[PDB]
């Protein structure tokens, strides 16, 4: 979801 | 003192709500930008943590979770702060843009917990935290909700977690009368965010009824996350019961 995409950068 | 030094240097800027201060105080003009705001600081949340020292000794889902799960805190706590240093404690100063006074207070329909804001607020004040205290028991605040059935790597976490405590009492150095009132200024941040966190939740629900736009990140940890806690599966770590 958006959050761990978030983190991912 | 490394790490302070470290704090410091990680500490996010400023941030913008993008709110159009030009234009009537709306519910829902005012809790749309809220939510803009709210997913703007959750990005500089997430860089901010990540360069934390030891972070990266937890287990990267546990990474994940501590700031899902604390980032309500961490932001009810940064923004009594900035209260505090701009406007002392005056009104909210939820960004340089966003400034609550008691008229949008009410209009947000947030009296309450702006109320219990701005009493937190005021105790930087009656407490004379310093600058490097405030910093400290931020960082601390990131660690101090988990799930009741523990993290992935719960270890990694309690040692953290220690070390984060203990760099709290290296600051403070009467020293027991400092941590004492520290320890329940931090948990008393953790009853605010959960009002919040009610808010918030009920707010994505009926959202669509009253026209208030949720951003994506916001409304997935909002629908995912904050349940968690709000049905009681996470919980703060509280120094002093409560
Ligand atoms: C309504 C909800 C999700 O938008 C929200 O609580 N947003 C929000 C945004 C920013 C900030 N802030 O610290 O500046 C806060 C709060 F932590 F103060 F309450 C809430």
């Amino acid at each position: 979801g958006a959050f761990q995409n978030l983190f991912q950068s | 003192p490394i790490f302070l030094n470290v704090l410091e240097a990680i500490e996010p800027g400023v941030v913008c709500a993008g709110h159009d201060n030009n234009q009537p105080d709306s519910f829902a003009a005012l809790l749309s930008s809220l939510n803009e705001l709210g997913e703007r600081q959750l990005v500089h949340v997430v860089k901010w943590a990540k360069a934390l020292p030891g972070f990266r000794n937890l287990h990267v889902d546990d990474q994940m979770a501590v700031i899902q799960y604390s980032w309500m805190g961490l932001m009810v706590f940064a923004m009594g702060w900035r209260s505090f240093t701009n406007v002392n404690s005056a009104m909210l100063y939820f960004a340089p843009d966003l400034v609550f006074n008691e008229y949008r207070m009410h209009k947000s329909r947030m009296y309450s917990q702006c109320v219990r804001m701005r009493h937190l607020s005021q105790e930087f004040g009656w407490l004379q935290i310093t600058p490097q205290e405030f910093l400290c028991m931020k960082a601390l605040l990131l660690f101090s909700i988990i799930p009741v059935d523990g993290l992935k790597n719960q270890k990694f976490f309690d040692e953290l977690r220690m070390n984060y405590i203990k760099e709290l009492d290296r600051i403070i150095a009467s020293c027991s009368r400092r941590f004492y009132q520290l320890t329940k200024l931090l948990d008393s941040v953790q009853p605010i965010a959960r009002e919040l966190h009610q808010f918030a939740f009920d707010l994505l629900i009926k959202s669509h009824m009253v026209s208030v736009d949720f951003p994506e990140m916001m409304a997935e940890i909002i629908s995912v996350q904050v349940p968690k806690i709000l049905s009681g599966k996470v919980k703060p770590i509280y120094f002093h019961t409560q």
